[PDB]
């Protein structure tokens, strides 16, 4: 019972080791536009100002 | 919330007597006690770290700065309440603690600065909120005019704090020079490489340090801190330290930058050996600020530096209030009053504090030791995350620098507490007037967040790990 | 329960208004539970046995059921029972010894006494590496406050050494531990023998642990604040110091150092022995220039503790058990010394120096059996637990370095040196004329004195009746290949 | 490891410390009270000039020249840089005691600086957070960050060498009868 | 057990308050007086109340008899100290043989020192299951279970038999964990 | 009398507590029923000096001999070395 309880002591601390590097990387990974920047307006694509819009201005 | 509350308070304080003034601070208290508790909720929007650009990407608001804006708010509530409340109902405290007509504005203005500094996107939002927050705090530097080191202070404020916004503007000018942009946004790792902005990003890095004091130039802040009225030193030593240091941690413009980490370690040693000479008790708290910033600066040289700062500014900010409301509390035992703005203004004046109020000198010994940082008290766990941040990333002298201005600032942090319980020889046997039941009340309740909030550390990690991952 | 005591607190509180009696009792029921906890303990086991998580984020305030492990681990094997089986021994004692000469203010010294013995006994039960550290740093402010406010005419200076010198070592310490959590993302003691460090970092963790253990035990050359802080400490303060506080450091060299770093710490053990060598016959030639008493005593320690380093590092199991016997007989000893010195005499003359002490035989011939008594087994007279923590310990120096070890043979004659030159001028002569006769030893004085005695001669006799807690432990940390 | 130019490295030294000292007269002239005019700047110096000059002198010199002669780079030639620097330093005051006392207290710290690492900021690719970490795969070398279960019984024998306790091959085996 | 009375203590006040401070209580070394501080000093070692009172009443009581018992105790180890004199038998006597027992004497008599003697039987009795022990019987049951008909020799005969296979065959199993060694 | 399981280092894997647990107490327990053998060579060869008196070195050569061979590799080593170390590599 001694060993039993201590194993089962030493998996739940296994658990939050895992756990912690695995929040670790988790952090790191880079995130989408959407999720990190705007979630509505989710193209970064700029269209400037409409006044004078000069056709052959716009390029990809 | 807040931008209501200024108008309101606008017309209200306009059209209000001065014998109203008390009454109209105890209602913008509950006003905003109640903004946190029922407008709290909306922390749902930030689950899985989600971020949203508002006003046409001049703003930003995500967990961090949602955070931050909730902290302030709890600042000013304790702030306000020390204006709204009398410590006691004789003539003397009448004189002592008076708000002027006009402060509450002047401290709503301010704090509306700091938010926006805070969730500024684009450096026109930040410039015109660094403006918004250094007018008001020149303003609130002046407002007791009747002091002649007041007055004093605030034309100094105004020219040092001129400099540097000139620095500063100066900075973001030459960014968009280089780059036609006003956003760090368009920086990518692609544009670091390519170009060099160190010299540009570091040029509005210590122009924004500056303005909080960080060495060499920090003999004018902590001169300014000396010669305020105590009530106005609690606020303008705290709140632009925050919104300053909460807009760089989350910018990340300064990663293992030479220049921050040489001004981090001088910071760090000025702050640690000049305050050991200090006999005024503000001078002594002034240069223990330096020190924390300090501390604070490390994490401007490192990614993933959220949850570090997070903890050690929220634990910093709970023990500085700590420390001037006891401090404010003392007042009441000591034998000779300086002067009618700074009531205490010598450390030996609370010697033998313990005979007088016992109580309060716990009080003092658990702060003492949270700003020491023995555990389990919250600076313990504030240093012990720096630490981790700082040595995952290599900075090991500075570990150690850490290690040595720790050790030395611990001696005129003992200070306090050594004069505080040495015997007195006319001690306190009764009196009929108690201390006020609500700066009691607020008082206690910092000091059992300081020596019991270690209790929630892993509860407050892992909701961490689900709003900031 | 703890409703219900806390109101039985209060109402004892309102009627006798003082502590005292509550205090003593409390503790008196510790020992007792501890001893019931030993009678229900599994010796044929090396596995912790009364485990128990506090702070866990499923039940911050109660105990944790929950398959994640965020909190702080608390258990106990036989290494941490011996030493927690020595603090409820000593906590009581510690109490009775300052029941007459505390007259002002007296609730809160017992208050920051009984404190400080229930976290050196919380420490023992730490089953990590921040549980452990941070009930090492709690007694600091503790002991601060006390021997600021209840120490003799020095305590200022003493309360900021055994602050500032505890706190230096410390965040030394603390680096390792920060090192030791960000490398591994674990910090228990239950599986950290698992981990093999690169021996590059594990040389370099080491040096964090070794400087926090070189302030604590101390030794040479960093120890110079120990007989100021013992001199200058209320007698319950130096009882605890010397007694168990030390004995927190060996215990650290098991626990923390040698699981983890134990290449690092093959590499190491010349230096160590270089370091216990001049702690030894240094300090203990040292002795033999002091004036005052309570000094006296207190520098005795550093070299018993210099011997005991020897023990534990010697990567022996004769070494490793003569390290925890001669930590348990100084526990044992050295408190009664501080008692006779600094609770008997200096209650009775109200000073320490030696110039003003001669022939104290004539009016108290008892008070001067029990220094005879005490000092023989100070300097480790045989059939006295001294006596095999030495031996011991000097047979596992000897044999992981004889010239080292031979070498520290000597601290035989340098104690006793020390020691005789002391009791010699304090019993024998005419009676001094500087001081007027007094009563001989009280009932209270001489029951602490007995159990004291009584204990180091039982485990003298005997010491085999260790054993049974022990043999795992003087297995389970030598590295052979 | 490929020598420092000590003779050329030293002069830029030279010349470096000269513009620091002449830097800090100025701001010291301009800085305190009572008559001053533009020639006593060096005048009322207090020798600051001196002792930027002294100083980067001594530490390039000593740092190259030690570097060179042990052909290693490593924190001991800024124990060195740092002991000859506090002699500099040290011997302002005129007395033998503070002299020593310089001279051994900023070698050690400068000693310590040089153990780190000899920089101020971090060396971000051999941090841990750049840095392979956890547990090593199947049986790769352990690198210094990264943790095994079992290591090489022939790496220790290797690093701590044989005698006291550490063997070849362990007792049991060996001594087994057949 | 209750004891208190309010009535009883209400006037025990009074009757101290005639009487000069426990200081200078006794500093004339008449004896009428003495007399009084003889049976008011006597008072101190005459419990007043157990605990269904203080459990029980209220603090206004509970800070009352706290007063009395803090001058009372001072009267009766003054006049102690001074006169040399037990403040029992009412007038002073000097029969100090005896009757003597100090505040700590019953906790650390009954339940101190008895639970220190637990301990050294527990350590007694627990040192019987001691390893040397166990690893003897394990060498005896492995010989004997590898070598059965030394079961059939008589007692006095069986020892020298096992200790024989003992010394002549390596029984220990180190070798056989140590797989990896080859 | 109880007699576990005999576990070796080498088989099991380092994540079953239960089986690294099991395997040290195996370890030190195999030391010291070889601390008892050596005991045993120890006490015969006392017994037969005690009889052979000045023919003892004749009648207990083989004794003394054993007891002097058994002496430097029949104490204690731990399981550390073992199991931290793996002596194939
Ligand atoms: C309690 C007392 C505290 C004081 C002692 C601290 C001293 C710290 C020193 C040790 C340490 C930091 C370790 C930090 C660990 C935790 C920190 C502990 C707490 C810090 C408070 C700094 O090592 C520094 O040592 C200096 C020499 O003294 C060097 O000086 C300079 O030298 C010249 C430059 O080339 C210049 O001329 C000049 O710039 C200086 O002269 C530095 O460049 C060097 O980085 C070592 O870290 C590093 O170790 C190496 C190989 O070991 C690791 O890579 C390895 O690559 C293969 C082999 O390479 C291996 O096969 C492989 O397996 C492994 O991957 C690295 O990944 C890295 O990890
Ligand atoms: C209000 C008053 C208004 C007055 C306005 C007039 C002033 C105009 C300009 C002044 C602006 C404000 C000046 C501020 C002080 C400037 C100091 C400053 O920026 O830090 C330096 C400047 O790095 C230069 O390379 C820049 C080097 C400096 C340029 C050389 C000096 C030329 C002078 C010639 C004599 C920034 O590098 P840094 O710290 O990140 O250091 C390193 C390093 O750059 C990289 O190798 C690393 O990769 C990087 O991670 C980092 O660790
Ligand atoms: C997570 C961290 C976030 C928050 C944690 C902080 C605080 C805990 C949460 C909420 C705090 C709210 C607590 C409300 C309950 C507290 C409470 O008993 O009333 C008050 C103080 O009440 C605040 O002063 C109310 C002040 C509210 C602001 C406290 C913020 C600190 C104390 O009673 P009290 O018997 O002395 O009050 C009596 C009585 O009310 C009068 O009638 C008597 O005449 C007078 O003698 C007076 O003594
Ligand atoms: C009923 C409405 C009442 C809410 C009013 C809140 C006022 C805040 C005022 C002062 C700040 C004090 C510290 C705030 C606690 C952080 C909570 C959190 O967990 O912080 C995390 C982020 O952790 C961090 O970065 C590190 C935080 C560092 C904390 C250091 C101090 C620890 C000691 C505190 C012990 C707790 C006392 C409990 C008493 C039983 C953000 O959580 P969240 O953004 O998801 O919002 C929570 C949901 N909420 C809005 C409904 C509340
Ligand atoms: C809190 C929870 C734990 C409490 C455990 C003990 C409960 C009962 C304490 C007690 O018995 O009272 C202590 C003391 C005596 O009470 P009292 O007689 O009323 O004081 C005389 C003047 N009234 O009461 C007092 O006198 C209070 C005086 C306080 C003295 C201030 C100096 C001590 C500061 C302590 C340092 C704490 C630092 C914390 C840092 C970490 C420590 C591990
Ligand atoms: C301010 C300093 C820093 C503070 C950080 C740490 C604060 C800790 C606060 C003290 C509380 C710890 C002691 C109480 C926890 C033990 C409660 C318990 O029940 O232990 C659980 C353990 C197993 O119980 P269970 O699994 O439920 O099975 C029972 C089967 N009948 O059952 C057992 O095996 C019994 C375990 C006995 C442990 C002995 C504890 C001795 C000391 C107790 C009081 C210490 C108070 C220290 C106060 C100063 C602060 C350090
Ligand atoms: C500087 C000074 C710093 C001081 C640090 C002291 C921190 C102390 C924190 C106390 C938390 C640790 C309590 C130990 C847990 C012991 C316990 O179990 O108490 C009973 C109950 C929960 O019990 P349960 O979870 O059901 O497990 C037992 C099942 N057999 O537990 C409860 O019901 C909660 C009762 C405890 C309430 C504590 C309140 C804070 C003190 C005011
Ligand atoms: C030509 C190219 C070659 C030259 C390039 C070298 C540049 C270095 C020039 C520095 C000149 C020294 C500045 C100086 O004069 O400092 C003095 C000034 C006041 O000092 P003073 O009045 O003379 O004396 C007071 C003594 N109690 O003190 C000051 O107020 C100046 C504040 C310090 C200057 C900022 C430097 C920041 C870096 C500090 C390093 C911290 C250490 C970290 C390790
Ligand atoms: C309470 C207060 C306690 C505080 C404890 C003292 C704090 C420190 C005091 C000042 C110590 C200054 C140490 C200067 C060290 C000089 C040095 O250059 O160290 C470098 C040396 C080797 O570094 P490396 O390049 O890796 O060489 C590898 C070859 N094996 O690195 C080494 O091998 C270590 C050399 C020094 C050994 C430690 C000295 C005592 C610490």
């Amino acid at each position: 019972d001694i060993l039993n309880e201590e194993a089962k002591i030493v998996q739940a601390l296994n658990n939050q080791r895992e756990l912690t590097i695995k929040m670790h990387e988790l952090k790191r990974e880079e995130k989408d536009y959407a999720h990190s920047y705007s979630p509505l307006f989710s193209d970064p694509v700029p269209q400037g100002g409409s006044i004078g819009k000069a056709p052959g201005s716009s390029r990809e | 919330m807040l931008i209501l509350a200024i108008i309101s308070l606008i017309t209200f304080v306009s059209m209000s007597k001065l014998s109203d003034n008390r009454a109209i601070i105890r209602l913008i208290n509950i006003y905003l006690i109640l903004v946190l508790v029922l407008d709290s909720f909306l922390y749902l929007l930030f689950l899985n770290n989600q971020t949203y650009t508002v006003m046409g990407e001049l703003l930003i608001f995500n967990s961090f700065t949602f955070y931050i804006d909730m902290l302030i708010y709890f600042i000013m509530i304790v702030i306000s309440s020390l204006y709204g409340y009398n410590l006691y109902n004789n003539n003397l405290y009448k004189t002592l603690f008076e708000p002027k007509k006009e402060l509450i504005i002047l401290f709503l203005i301010n704090i509306l600065g700091a938010l926006l500094i805070v969730h500024s996107n684009d450096f026109i939002t930040l410039f015109v909120a660094i403006e918004l927050q250094s007018y008001s705090i020149y303003l609130i530097t002046a407002i007791y005019n009747s002091s002649y080191k007041a007055s004093k202070a605030s034309m100094l404020y105004f020219f040092m704090g001129g400099i540097l916004s000139i620095l500063i503007a100066y900075s973001i000018n030459t960014y968009y020079s280089v780059l036609n942009s006003y956003t760090l946004h368009s920086l990518d790792s692609l544009i670091i490489n390519t170009l060099d902005l160190n010299l540009i990003l570091i040029a509005l890095s210590l122009g924004l340090l500056f303005k909080i004091g960080i060495a060499p130039l920090h003999k004018w802040l902590i001169s300014i801190y000396e010669n305020t009225p105590i009530l106005i030193t609690i606020y303008i030593s705290l709140i632009p330290k925050i919104s300053i240091l909460s807009y760089l941690v989350l910018s990340n413009i300064s990663i293992n930058s030479l220049v921050i980490s040489i001004l981090a370690i001088l910071t760090l040693l000025v702050g640690s050996v000049g305050g050991l000479l200090q006999i005024k008790i503000k001078r002594l708290l002034a240069f223990s600020g330096l020190t924390n910033a300090g501390y604070m600066m490390l994490l401007l040289l490192l990614n993933n530096n959220e949850f570090s700062y997070l903890y050690y500014i929220t634990q910093y900010s709970i023990s500085h209030l700590a420390i001037f409301m006891i401090i404010i509390f003392s007042i009441y035992y000591i034998n000779y009053i300086n002067n009618q703005y700074n009531p205490i203004i010598y450390v030996n004046q609370l010697k033998g504090l313990i005979h007088d109020n016992a109580y309060l000198v716990l009080s003092m010994a658990i702060v003492v030791f949270s700003f020491i940082g023995i555990p389990p008290l919250l600076g313990f766990f504030g240093k012990l995350n720096i630490l981790m941040s700082i040595l995952n990333n290599g900075y090991y002298f500075i570990s150690i620098v850490l290690i040595v201005a720790s050790l030395i600032s611990a001696l005129y942090y003992l200070y306090l507490l050594n004069v505080s319980i040495q015997d007195k020889n006319n001690i306190l046997i009764n009196s009929n007037e108690t201390v006020s039941s609500v700066l009691s009340y607020i008082l206690s309740s910092l000091i059992i967040l300081i020596t019991f909030g270690f209790i929630y550390n892993s509860l407050i990690i892992d909701i961490f790990n689900v709003y900031f991952n | 329960i703890l409703l219900s005591s806390l109101y039985l607190f209060n109402r004892i509180l309102a009627w006798q208004g003082n502590v005292k009696h509550f205090y003593l009792f409390a503790s008196n029921l510790l020992l007792l539970f501890i001893v019931v906890l030993y009678i229900n303990f599994n010796t044929f086991s090396n596995s912790f046995q009364f485990n128990f998580e506090l702070f866990n984020s499923l039940n911050p305030f109660g105990l944790s059921n929950s398959d994640i492990s965020n909190g702080l681990l608390f258990g106990i094997d036989g290494l941490s029972l011996t030493f927690i089986l020595l603090t409820v021994l000593l906590i009581p004692l510690t109490l009775l010894g300052n029941w007459y000469n505390i007259n002002f203010n007296s609730n809160l010294y017992y208050t920051l006494v009984l404190a400080i013995g229930l976290v050196i006994l919380l420490n023992f039960w730490a089953l990590d590496y921040i549980s452990f550290y941070i009930l090492f740093e709690a007694t600091l402010p503790l002991l601060f406050i006390l021997i600021h406010i209840y120490g003799s005419s020095d305590s200022e200076r003493a309360s900021f050494y055994v602050l500032m010198f505890t706190l230096s070592g410390s965040l030394f310490m603390l680096l390792s531990i920060v090192v030791i959590s960000i490398v591994l993302n674990t910090t228990n003691f239950i599986n950290h023998n698992l981990f093999v460090l690169s021996l590059d970092l594990q040389t370099i963790i080491w040096l964090g642990l070794f400087i926090a253990i070189m302030v604590k035990t101390p030794l040479f050359p960093i120890h110079v604040w120990l007989p100021v802080v013992h001199s200058e400490s209320p007698l319950a303060g130096s009882m605890i110091l010397a007694g168990l506080i030390l004995k927190l450091a060996l215990y650290a060299i098991l626990r923390l150092l040698l699981p983890l770093l134990c290449e690092a710490q093959i590499l190491y053990t010349p230096m160590i022995y270089i370091i216990s060598l001049l702690t030894i016959i240094l300090t203990s030639l040292a002795t033999l220039r002091q004036i005052d008493l309570k000094v006296i005593i207190a520098y005795s320690s550093i070299s018993h503790m210099g011997i005991a380093i020897l023990g534990v590092c010697s990567n022996t199991s004769l070494g490793i058990y003569g390290s925890i016997v001669l930590g348990v007989a100084h526990g044992f000893v050295s408190p009664a010394l501080f008692l006779i010195v600094g609770g008997i005499l200096y209650d009775r003359y109200h000073i320490r120096i030696v110039n003003y002490y001669k022939g104290l035989t004539t009016y108290m011939p008892q008070l001067a059996t029990y220094i005879i008594i005490l000092s023989f087994a100070n300097i480790g007279t045989p059939l006295t637990g001294n006596f095999t923590g030495e031996f011991l310990s000097l047979q596992g120096g000897f044999i992981r370095n004889p010239i080292i070890g031979g070498i520290s043979c000597i601290s035989v004659l340098l104690a006793a040196i020390y020691q005789l030159k002391l009791t010699n001028k304090l019993t024998g002569g005419i009676s001094s004329i500087y001081m007027h006769r007094t009563n001989d030893v009280t009932i209270r004085e001489k029951f602490i004195m007995n159990i004291l005695i009584i204990s180091t001669l039982i485990i003298g006799i005997c010491p085999q009746i260790m054993y049974n807690l022990l043999y795992w432990t003087v297995n389970n940390y030598i590295y052979i290949i | 490891f490929h020598p420092y130019n000590t003779l050329g490295l030293a002069t830029q030294s030279a010349m470096v410390g000269l513009g620091a000292g002449v830097v800090a007269a100025a701001a010291r002239n301009s800085l305190a009270t009572g008559p001053r005019n533009i020639l006593t700047t060096f005048s009322k110096s207090g020798g600051v000039v001196t002792i930027f000059t002294g100083a980067s002198i001594a530490y390039v010199f000593t740092y190259c020249s030690a570097a060179n002669l042990r052909e290693r780079k490593d924190g001991w030639n800024h124990m060195w840089a740092g002991a000859a620097t506090g002699a500099v330093l040290g011997a302002r005051t005129k007395l033998v005691p503070a002299f020593i006392g310089w001279t051994v207290l900023c070698g050690a710290a400068c000693g310590l600086f040089g153990w780190t690492g000899a920089r101020f900021n971090a060396d971000r690719k051999a941090s841990l957070e750049q840095s392979p970490k956890g547990f090593v795969q199947e049986d790769a070398h352990q690198t210094f960050w990264e943790v095994v279960h079992r290591r090489p019984l022939s790496l220790t024998v290797e690093q701590l060498g044989e005698g006291r306790g550490i063997n070849a091959v362990p007792i049991a085996t060996a001594t087994e009868a057949p | 057990l209750r004891a208190y009375n309010e009535e009883k203590e209400l006037a025990l006040k009074q009757r101290l308050s005639q009487l000069p401070p426990p200081g200078k209580a006794f500093v004339t070394a008449k004896e009428a007086e003495l007399a009084e501080l003889a049976e008011i000093a006597a008072l101190y070692k005459t419990d007043r109340v157990g605990i269904l009172d203080i459990l029980l009443l209220g603090n206004k009581h509970a800070r009352l008899y706290r007063d009395n018992t803090a001058l009372l105790k001072d009267y009766y180890y003054n006049g102690r100290r001074i006169l040399d004199k037990i403040p029992v038998k009412v007038t002073w006597e000097i029969k100090r043989e005896g009757a003597e027992k100090e505040d700590w004497v019953n906790q650390m008599y009954f339940l101190y020192a008895p639970s220190l003697i637990l301990l050294l039987i527990v350590m007694v009795y627990k040192s019987r299951e001691d390893i040397t022990f166990w690893a003897k019987k394990e060498l005896d049951q492995r010989v004997l279970d590898k070598h059965p008909e030394i079961n059939d020799a008589p007692e006095n005969e069986r020892d020298a038999l096992i200790v024989e296979r003992i010394i002549a065959g390596d029984y220990d199993k180190l070798a056989s964990l140590q797989k990896k060694a080859t | 009398h109880q007699r576990p399981e005999l576990v070796s280092f080498d088989d099991i894997n380092y994540n079953d507590h239960k089986k690294v647990r099991e395997a040290q107490e195996s370890y030190t327990r195999e030391q010291f029923i070889r601390l008892e053998a050596l005991k045993t060579v120890r006490k015969a060869l006392e017994k037969c000096y005690e009889e052979s008196g000045p023919n003892h070195f004749e009648d207990c050569k083989n004794l003394a001999e054993q007891y002097l061979d058994m002496l430097p590799t029949h104490r204690l080593q731990g399981y550390l070395g073992y199991q931290r170390n793996d002596p194939s590599k």
